[PDB]
């Protein structure tokens, strides 16, 4: 839609859906998908900086439409603090120490993505992961510690970013109408799963075409979890096919304010989903950076670099408070 | 008027000025 902000958010949000239709593809239906666009969408937006090349176009084509300069400002938009409401996001990276790196990539790393670049011993390997660790975790308020399990000596680069979210429900659920109910994963495979109980003035309508119901949570802060239920857990690859910005922008019309109160009834659960996007986003065109002939020569001339590794780690915790979730994207620069 | 999420389901957290899509997933199996 118009604003600029929003074109950005739309590609961005264009990346995520994508993103969904590939992991769809090693999904079992009993299996949780949960991962932050934007975390992924920044990492690779360092990577982008130093690309050249194939490489470099992909990546472009990938994350979509100075480019890069409203996408700090979107980041600069969502990234705020206030009553009941907390979105946070960090990257950091960190260089080999021998390594020279050029200034136009250390500077337009630290203009649009706010970080300056921490050089590490990677040889020493042991301390290398309890340096960076203990970095993430002094900038990050002790939210992020171990977002690094491992690192190669041969290492030249790790790119990191962390997104955490927390939100209070604008309606706030009461713990004393919270009983355990069959959550049917299934037509068979039933479990009782603590489920919270509320009647408030919720925005919901059927999807005839989808043959599912929508509902909006607000929170505070001006967020809201759209929650999309098939009425048939055999309607759900239907529904998870159509996901797309212009389906988003179908389903919050079809959100009037619909403010007669609801019953709802919503599971409350904490869970958590690591993935390594490598094959995903080869998928989505971007192959070439994982290539023995990838060109990050933006980065440096000293070595040639590819990526090795790009994992995505994250977790959902809804509450009768609100929801808090934690995205972690790391991104791993070798020889 | 009922909603009840007793099955698996999407879930979206989003800016709703930006509609930027924060995070996205489905919800089959809570712990």
């Amino acid at each position: 839609k118009k604003s600029k902000t929003q074109r950005i958010a739309s590609a961005v949000n264009g990346l995520g859906f994508r993103l969904y239709k590939q992991v769809l593809g090693g999904a079992g239906p009993a299996d949780n998908i949960f991962f932050s666009p934007l975390s992924i969408a920044s990492a690779l937006g360092v990577v982008t900086a130093g690309a050249n090349g194939s490489t470099r176009a992909e990546l472009d084509t990938a994350l979509g439409f100075k480019s890069m300069k409203y996408f700090a400002r979107l980041n600069g938009a969502l990234y705020k603090r206030s009553a009941g409401f907390e979105l946070m996001g960090k990257n950091v990276v960190f260089s080999k120490k021998g390594l020279w790196l050029y200034r136009q990539f250390t500077r337009t790393v630290a203009h649009l993505f706010k970080s300056n670049v921490r050089s590490v011993d990677f040889g020493d390997s042991k301390n290398a992961v309890e340096l960076m660790n203990a970095y993430i975790e002094k900038v990050t308020s002790k939210k992020f510690p171990d977002v690094i399990s491992d690192v190669d000596t041969d290492t030249s680069l790790v790119i990191v970013n962390v997104i955490y979210f927390k939100g209070s429900w604008g309606n706030k659920f009461e713990p004393d109408l919270t009983k355990n109910v069959r959550f049917w994963v299934n037509s068979s495979y039933s479990m009782m799963v603590p489920t919270m109980h509320q009647r408030a003035k919720l925005s919901y309508t059927q999807d005839r075409k989808l043959r599912s119901t929508v509902v909006k949570l607000p929170y505070e802060g001006g967020a809201s979890m759209l929650v999309i239920v098939p009425h048939r857990t055999e309607d759900l690859p239907k529904v998870e096919e159509s996901v797309s910005q212009e389906q988003l922008e179908e389903w919050l019309s079809l959100l009037g304010p619909s403010n007669h109160y609801v019953q709802l009834s919503l599971p409350k659960f904490k869970i958590s989903v690591s993935y390594d996007l490598k094959a995903y986003l080869s998928a989505m065109g971007m192959s070439s950076m994982f290539s023995y002939g990838a060109d990050l020569s933006r980065i440096t001339g000293m070595q040639k670099l590819h990526v090795d590794k790009i994992t995505h780690k994250s977790v959902l915790h809804v509450n009768e408070e609100g929801t808090e979730a934690k995205a972690e994207t790391v991104v791993g620069i070798m020889a | 008027p009922t909603v009840t999420v007793d099955r698996p389901f999407v879930v979206l957290i989003y800016d709703e000025k930006t509609r930027a899509v924060i995070f996205m997933g489905r919800v089959a199996d809570p712990k």
